[PDB]
């Protein structure tokens, strides 16, 4: 199954907030892992253990005593949870779900001196590479570009404009490139 | 921090008044599900979610429990230093180019929300709107505030004329 990391507990108009942040950072597969736990009062991260650092240190004043508490109770058990909930996450979940999702890109040419939106929507992952081509070259001057927008539903989309001079008999195209697609997609226009 | 990959496993945010908690996990920034207080369920971001590999809920509420816990010992311990409202800015936008007649969605992108508790309501033609809506969990930010995001499925008229009303104590 799924494993969180857990929120240790601390010893003994208006509004008050308390957050807990586990977070695993994964570089090149597993073979790098980083574990960082963070412990917020308000918008405050007074507390904070990094597997980088090796224990728990008090990132503000409000954390002086609770670095040693959890350091005497919970050092070991979380040290461990690098290993447990990290790596196992990783390994038994991400890679048979999130890592295998490839949604393909949906591209689509509109009109709007004038321009040419190339839309590319509902993609995933993230990484994706798309150009403007006139006459079997790639267009420099006068693309423009969003960020790279992100749905919240697991999807990505990205809009890219060219300004053009409207010659007729001029062909326009819009090349993506995307971990989906076993070929770029091109669509073409007048 | 810099990574290939990022996870999000057990954020948990409380508060009060209200007791007011939410469980949730996140990969490469979207959100995996989160633990249901009421019905201590796992409720999955999209439907093909939770099938093959599950989370089981009542660690979700542990975290809750622990969180609950730090919130009294920590409220205390500033001399009963309060939260900063925050303003939040709504910006909406198609998923994909809107044609007439043609199925689409739109989405409210909430940002810079604290304390999390808001309303996000759609208005078509000055005139509330309630079907068809979709709303994330409060999903973090670097700097601890979060953002959240409202979808609205519609059917694409002139003259229709969607916005995305944001209510915080913080306006």
């Amino acid at each position: 199954s799924r494993l969180g990391l857990w929120s240790r507990m601390d010893q003994l108009e208006r509004h008050f907030v308390h957050q807990f942040k586990g977070e695993c950072y994964f570089t090149n597969g597993t073979q790098r892992i980083r574990l960082v736990t963070r412990y917020i009062y308000n918008r405050e991260e007074y507390l904070r253990f990094d597997s980088d650092v090796g224990e728990y240190r008090a990132v503000t004043e409000l954390g002086r005593h609770s670095a040693e508490y959890y350091n005497k109770q919970y050092l070991e058990r979380t040290r461990a949870e690098l290993d447990t909930a990290c790596r196992h996450n990783y390994e038994e979940t991400e890679v048979p779900t999130s890592l295998r999702r490839l949604e393909q890109p949906n591209v689509a040419i509109s009109l709007s001196h004038n321009t040419l939106v190339c839309s590319v929507t509902d993609f995933y992952p993230a990484k994706i590479k798309v150009r403007w081509f006139r006459n079997g070259q790639e267009e420099t001057v006068g693309v423009s570009s969003t960020q790279l927008i992100r749905n919240g539903d697991w999807t990505f989309q990205v809009l890219v404009m060219l300004e053009m001079t409207p010659h007729q008999g001029e062909v326009y195209t819009c090349h993506v490139e995307h971990p989906s697609l076993k070929s770029p997609i091109t669509v073409e226009w007048r | 921090i810099e990574a290939d990959h990022v996870g999000f496993y057990g954020t948990t945010v409380y508060q009060s008044p209200g007791d007011i908690g939410q469980y949730t996990h996140e990969f490469d920034g979207d959100e995996l599900f989160y633990v249901d207080l009421d019905k201590k369920k796992t409720v999955w971001r999209l439907p093909e979610f939770g099938q093959l590999i599950l989370f089981e809920p009542q660690g979700g509420l542990q975290n809750i429990a622990a969180e609950k816990h730090n919130l009294g010992i920590l409220t205390k311990r500033s001399n009963f230093t309060p939260a900063t409202n925050e303003a939040p800015q709504a910006t909406v936008f198609p998923k994909s180019p809107v044609l007439l007649g043609q199925p689409n969605t739109l989405i409210c992108f909430v940002d810079n929300i604290f304390p999390p508790v808001i309303n996000i309501t759609w208005l078509r033609n000055s005139k509330s709107v309630t079907d068809g809506v979709y709303e994330t969990s409060f999903l973090v930010n670097r700097d601890h505030s979060f953002h959240k995001l409202s979808y609205l499925t519609f059917i694409p008229s002139d003259d229709d004329i969607y916005d995305c009303k944001v209510e915080h104590w913080g306006l």
